[PDB]
């Protein structure tokens, strides 16, 4: 069928299923070999010749087709994965000027839309999230003064919505990436994460919210938050989260932190409490 | 620092003579906040509004906020441009960064005392590099302070017109509010005492919030057609009092949304990026907001909601009424106290009906008279079955805070009224099933209900010649003793037991141990 | 309900003898008997669909059963039993209201006048 329709991706899904099973035939190939079904080979003919061609882009959904077909491969997935990555990253293409002084970002400004983002599979999704996390932590450890590409931060915001990935998503991010970015002492990536927290999510579970608020008080108090932008960001997020708490969830949430109330409230600012 | 200055400013304005001095003071305040950018406006207004003054000082600070917001043309020429060149839906577009560039180059923002640096006569330049800003501006940083100052203005009586003009000039800021409906619900449910008498202010508030976001969202997302047609117009000393059809329509929309319909009374949305996880929650909140904002007092609204199902009303088909009971209970439990408090008076009225006290024509089981499932056949006798069903439904969907108000009502109002055995059976059927919840959450209520039941039994026994259903009563008391109360209600029981008729004493020996 | 559904044209003697036989088979008080008869007639009337069946049901329940009651009087004290059954029936307000609103008239008054005509 035609490629422009997202439902046709569902149509190709069974084909990709077979590919994955053949990938499980990569090891122990001498046991239980299952031949190709009769009608699937015509469909299978298209994907391989698509793989051989070197003209692949988001105009059609063949990039997502390749990702779904070869996510479980270490050599066939690397070409589509990169092909998305430099497009949403702008690997040195240009230095676009952000508002204010000394703010330089990459030239990529177009992220993946919802239809394309929802045309992928869970494994390709987590691989992309892991790749994005690795490069952003790499930038944080390299002490880069260059602001990250706007397209990739929009993609970062759009990839945390999915509820099925909380094992790899918000929990892992808050537990690991935020303390490591804080310990890297960059405060640029830290500011981007803080502003993303502020205006780019709606559904966050209450214990994640209270943990994030405790993190803000920890980071807010020490680590010389005397710069105007940092305190404004921290001040803004301290009021945005507090004023958005649910009515019937605060009671079962704060009863967990009764022993040490100092971690959920500030000392310098009376406005917060 | 800023709070002390805020206190000083209000004290100064409490001592500042009205006239040209006030105008120049508000102009120079505007100049400091923005022409030199010493402090962002939001922090200064939050510090001004976080004061605990008494008397005229509160009015002075409120009026200073009013003059700092609307008088200044410069503040206005930014929010209008922002709301004209941006939309709340961000996930559906890919050209936001350049629009941000255009808006920010139209009005540069200074956060490192830039404007204060340039105005210094010696050349002062800032060299500290900034940090990446992708979403920040003064309007979005000011929005929560705007909500909180709306709350502060509602806390005080003579500043209603300032609220009206503030809304009429800055209603556009709420196009980008993430959860406006819940904010309205909490604000209207929290300030009901201060808003029962000022219907015009409440109408203005709800109208401004709904009309702020009447373009992006599809038609008929929050308000019904009849309310948007009749009550939307300005009042003329004849507020639009509705008939029962309006309430029937609201309850029907909720049961159709919750039951599941392919077309649906509410247009579908992407729940991933909204504030309401489910269509049912969204429907409940908007229905509560629309019903609570009327100019009619709570008693009549609650009585009409109950009479939707009590009185013989078409448009409510049979064999589907349990869903209507469900919708009524869910709606009435979220409303404030004056609305749902009418159920006690309804129970008091039905317990005094002649069919329970004198007309005892039905000699058979009253047990099947109170079984509402008997509605399968045409045995809906009187309001007794319907009121019993609503009491069960309302108390099921209520929290322990609402249920804790029951024992005082039981021991104060119903105690001197029950004389015959049918009324005793009615109150047993009414109270029995919720002893589980009471024992789970509040044991004192359990003690009170047990002693009230024993006292009621003694009163009926003293004032009645004989009891034809003593065996079910004894079985129920034994079940209560061996399941819920244990052996905690002991001391107060022997005095009541010792004064009863000898047959009851013979059949209640084991209660005392 | 079964008699009113199919064999509305049958002779009332069979219906009367069947009703008396059922009354003798299981001990039934007279007010309960009459109340059950009236309630069955009304509930059969309400559920009838629009058409000639509604007319047939109305004709049955407002013409035929008075002769059944008259024959019960003749074969058999009955007057106060009928009054007691009627005061039981009058307690049911929603059933009477639905029957009244379906036929667009106060059917209780017409039924009372018709039974008064029979004495």
């Amino acid at each position: 069928p035609d490629i422009n329709k997202p439902q046709s991706t569902h149509a190709f899904a069974m084909t990709c299923i077979w590919i994955h099973l053949n990938r499980k035939a990569q090891n122990d190939n001498s046991k239980l070999q299952i031949p190709i079904p009769h009608s699937l080979r015509l469909h299978h003919e298209f994907l391989q010749q698509s793989l051989r061609n070197k003209s692949l882009q988001m105009n059609d959904y063949k990039i997502a087709l390749l990702c779904n077909a070869y996510s479980t491969n270490s050599e066939c997935f690397t070409l589509p994965m990169g092909a998305l990555v430099e497009t949403i990253y702008g690997n040195g293409i240009m230095r676009i000027p952000l508002p204010g002084t000394n703010c330089m970002a990459s030239g990529s400004i177009t992220p993946l839309p919802m239809n394309l983002l929802d045309s992928l599979t869970v494994h390709a999704k987590m691989s992309l999230i892991h790749s994005i996390a690795t490069r952003v932590i790499k930038l944080a450890h390299a002490k880069s003064s260059v602001a990250l590409a706007p397209a990739l931060v929009e993609t970062y915001s759009r990839l945390l919505v999915y509820m099925e990935i909380e094992s790899l998503g918000i929990k892992g991010f808050i537990s690991q990436l935020l303390p490591t970015v804080f310990k890297s002492h960059a405060w640029g990536i830290l500011h981007t994460l803080l502003e993303m927290f502020s205006y780019r999510m709606h559904h966050i579970q209450p214990h994640y919210r209270v943990q994030l608020l405790s993190h803000l008080h920890t980071l807010a108090a020490v680590a010389q938050t005397n710069q105007n932008q940092l305190h404004l960001c921290v001040e803004s997020t301290a009021l945005r989260l507090i004023t958005a708490l649910g009515s019937s969830e605060v009671q079962p949430q704060f009863t967990r932190f009764l022993s040490d109330p100092k971690t959920v409230l500030s000392a310098e600012s009376e406005e917060l409490n | 620092h800023v709070r002390t200055f805020a206190d000083f400013l209000v004290y100064e304005f409490s001592t500042s003579a009205g006239g040209q001095q006030l105008n120049k003071c508000i102009e120079i305040l505007n100049d400091m906040v923005w022409k030199y950018n010493i402090v962002t406006l939001d922090r200064l207004i939050l510090c001004l509004a976080m004061r605990s003054h008494e008397g005229n000082e509160a009015q002075v600070c409120y009026f200073i906020i009013q003059l700092l917001l609307l008088k200044p043309n410069d503040f206005r020429n930014r929010v209008s441009d922002f709301v004209k060149e941006n939309s709340p839906e961000h996930w559906l577009q890919n050209d936001w960064h350049t629009k941000h560039m255009n808006y920010h180059k139209k009005y540069p923002e200074k956060l490192y005392f830039e404007g204060l640096a340039e105005q210094v006569d010696p050349p002062v330049q800032i060299q500290s590099p900034y940090l990446p800003i992708y979403f920040g501006n003064v309007c979005l940083r000011f929005l929560p302070v705007f909500d909180i100052v709306i709350h502060r203005f509602l806390e005080l009586l003579p500043v209603s017109k300032s609220l009206e003009t503030l809304l009429d000039h800055l209603g556009g800021l709420y196009k980008f509010h993430d959860r406006p409906v819940t904010y309205l619900y909490n604000t209207l449910h929290y300030y009901e005492m201060h808003l029962r008498d000022r219907a015009f202010l409440k109408r203005k508030l709800v109208h401004a919030i709904i009309g702020s976001l009447k373009d992006n969202r599809p038609q008929g997302w929050c308000l019904s057609d009849t309310y948007l047609k009749c009550a939307m117009n300005a009042r003329e000393e004849n507020p639009w009092v509705p008939d029962d059809t309006y309430y029937c329509r609201l309850i029907g929309r909720l049961v159709d949304t919750m039951a599941g319909k392919s077309p649906g009374p509410f247009p579908n949305c992407d729940w991933r990026f909204n504030e309401f996880p489910n269509p049912a929650a969204h429907a409940l909140h908007v229905t509560c907001v629309e019903l609570m904002a009327l100019a009619v007092s709570g008693k009549e609204v609650g009585n009409a909601l109950l009479n939707v199902v009590l009185k013989s009303q078409p448009l409510v088909p049979r064999e589907n009424i349990t869903a209507w009971m469900n919708a009524i209970g869910l709606i009435i439990t979220a409303l404030p106290e004056p609305y749902w408090i009418v159920l006690h008076d309804r129970i008091v009225s039905v317990i005094s009906s002649p069919s329970l006290t004198s007309e005892t024509e039905w000699v058979g089981y009253p047990f099947r008279l109170f079984d509402f499932t008997a509605c399968h056949q045409s045995y809906s006798e009187m309001s007794c079955s319907y009121t019993l069903a609503l009491a069960h439904a309302v108390w099921h969907h209520s929290s322990i805070g609402q249920l804790s108000l029951i024992p005082k009502f039981l021991t104060e109002v119903l105690l001197p009224i029950v004389k015959t055995e049918f009324q005793l059976l009615y109150v047993y059927h009414l109270v029995g099933p919720f002893l589980q919840r009471f024992q789970q959450e509040r044991t004192r209520c359990m003690i009170e209900i047990g002693v009230a039941f024993y006292d009621m039994l003694l009163n009926v026994d003293q004032c009645s010649t004989h009891l034809n259903y003593m065996d079910p009563i004894c079985d129920f008391l034994y079940h209560m003793k061996y399941m819920f109360t244990g052996d905690s209600v002991k001391e107060q029981v022997e005095k009541i037991i010792c004064n009863l008729k000898p047959a009851l004493k013979l059949r209640l020996r084991f209660i005392t141990h | 309900l079964l008699e009113g559904t199919m064999n509305l044209t049958g002779e009332t003697q069979s219906l009367v003898e069947q009703l008396t036989m059922v009354k003798r088979m299981q001990h039934i008080p007279t007010p309960l008997f009459v109340l059950e008869i009236w309630k069955a007639c009304f509930v059969g009337l309400i559920e009838s669909p629009e058409g000639t069946e509604e007319l047939k049901w109305t004709a049955f329940t407002f013409l035929k059963i008075p002769q059944v009651l008259v024959k019960l009087k003749k074969y058999s004290d009955f007057t106060e039993d009928v009054n007691c059954a009627f005061e039981f029936l009058l307690k049911l307000t929603p059933l009477l209201d639905k029957a009244d609103q379906r036929c667009n008239c106060d059917c209780t008054n017409f039924l009372l006048q018709e039974c008064g005509k029979q004495g």
